[PDB]
């Protein structure tokens, strides 16, 4: 189908425009691809907007999607804020098939989209390992006192797994509930090293 | 004949070995080149040009670490390129002065799919370059050995990954039954993956999408998905866990379902969202 050639994007303040590769395999099948930007809560916001809003990708081909950053500077600047991209690939009418019973999917991408202020002090690979815990006897709950968005991933109470988290800029997030263990995907969508699960 | 590096570490007449540290772009993608530029580090002088003229070639290039597993690429060298790691000794240069110029060479590299995080370790060797002059003059065949080593990590960020859906699939019946819908997923590094579906809904379920056909259509009917049995309604996350290279199925079935009054015979199209969300 069409695919993004990342798994994130990380929009840095300041700039006018971030750049995201979208590439169609599918050798005969021509899309019109949309992109649009939601906040944290779903909501279509105006805050990004993509570059170009509305164009066809016809057999194997390669595009560039560009997010210019809509906010009017109006975003916290201590902080990054998370929004979700979704890039849809709206297939062609089929002509052929207006006489049966059809079902078409239409596939869509949704990654984060992290607007990241330009002048954070710590940076952002000295993020994960500053995440600190607070035990309970129902829950396990994630202190991260960063201004980063941290994916929590891989969370381990000795023998037990548990959900998977994101935990927002100088926030907290709570998992059902020894030693911790715990890794975090990166601006790169690459797993950080295992850490150990040091208490608050 | 003699050479150094920018760093000023020499290889003297006879030929000899060297190490040369180069600063990578610290970030490529999947289609893009990674230059490793030799010609900007890599100085060469021939010592007595009024008398003797010297020959300098790409012996071999060999690569080593990431660059061998996670790259595939070409050298380029004065204006040619070559396969890379090389597979035979290029043509000669001529090095007629005693003013340091340039060995002409560049590494020109693409990260390959499979490649992922850190593609090249900082620190670690990633090609040996061996330079062979020769000269008109005696039968002098020396070699200059050139240890790459890589100042800094190279990351290739991961892509997001494939969905391949054989068809734009016909539900027919027009009766009145079911069909698998061929969905399947993969991607080139192993992430977890989750899917909601999206479209216009009959029902306070709300996993009922509505006909949409605007050529004699049918009525009372809606498209129902289920994989294995089990009804998904649109905007609930479906939890794929980790998918890798090999392509895991959503195991899709369509089928039709009831949205009101009669059922009427007719076209019965509709289109819906999927949307795979990235951890």
């Amino acid at each position: 189908g069409v695919a993004l050639g990342a798994t994130r994007v990380i929009y840095p303040a300041g700039q006018k425009q971030v750049q995201l590769a979208v590439t169609n395999n599918d050798e005969n099948s021509t899309y019109l691809i949309q992109s649009w930007v939601e906040n944290a809560d779903g909501v279509k916001d105006g805050r990004f907007i993509v570059t170009p809003p509305l164009f066809a990708m016809k057999g194997k081909k390669e595009n560039t999607l560009r997010i210019l950053d809509a906010t009017n500077n109006q975003l916290p600047q201590d902080r990054e804020s998370l929004f979700w991209m979704n890039v849809k690939a709206i297939p062609s009418m089929d002509k052929s098939k207006l006489t049966e019973n059809t079902l078409q999917l239409a596939i869509i991408s949704r990654i984060k989209l992290y607007y990241r202020p330009a002048k954070l002090a710590l940076p952002p690979d000295q993020a994960a390992e500053k995440l600190r815990f607070r035990r309970s006897a129902n829950s396990l709950t994630l202190i991260n006192p960063t201004p980063y968005y941290l994916t929590v991933t891989e969370l381990n109470a000795g023998t037990r797994v548990l959900e998977n988290a994101l935990v927002p800029p100088m926030g907290e997030s709570a998992v059902k509930l020894s030693n911790i263990t715990y890794r975090t995907i990166n601006d790169y969508g690459a797993l950080t090293p295992k850490m150990t699960g040091v208490m608050e | 004949f003699a050479c150094k590096t920018a760093n000023g570490t020499a290889i003297p007449i006879g030929g000899g070995s060297a190490n040369v540290y180069v600063n990578l772009a610290p970030v490529v993608n999947v289609g893009q080149n990674l230059v490793v530029d030799l010609s900007t580090q890599i100085f060469c002088h021939n010592d007595y040009p009024e008398t003797i003229t010297d020959y300098v070639t790409l012996q071999r290039g060999s690569a080593y670490g990431g660059v061998l597993s996670n790259f595939s690429g070409t050298v380029k060298y004065s204006g040619s390129s070559y396969p890379f790691p090389t597979t035979s000794e290029t043509p000669r240069v001529v090095y007629n002065s005693r003013t340091d110029k340039p060995w002409p060479v560049a590494l020109y590299l693409t990260p390959v799919s499979s490649a992922g995080g850190v593609a090249i370790k900082a620190g670690s060797l990633i090609a040996v370059l061996i330079l062979r002059q020769t000269n008109n003059y005696n039968s002098d065949d020396f070699q200059f050995v050139w240890n790459i080593y890589a100042n800094n990590d190279v990351v290739v960020p991961t892509g997001g990954c494939d969905v391949s859906a054989r068809d734009v699939t016909v539900t027919l019946p027009d009766y009145p039954g079911s069909v698998p819908i061929p969905l399947t997923v993969y991607c080139a590094k192993s992430q977890n993956l989750g899917y909601y579906l999206s479209g216009t809904t009959a029902d306070a379920g709300n996993s009922i999408f509505t006909n949409t056909a605007s050529f004699s259509p049918a009525q009372g009917v809606g498209v129902q998905l289920t994989r294995n049995g089990t009804i998904i309604p649109a905007n609930n996350t479906v939890s794929l866990g980790a998918v890798g290279t090999s392509a895991v199925s959503l195991g899709l079935t369509a089928n039709y379902a009831r949205t009101g009054g009669q059922v009427t015979a007719g076209n019965v199209q509709s289109i819906i969202g999927v949307t795979f969300v990235y951890q």
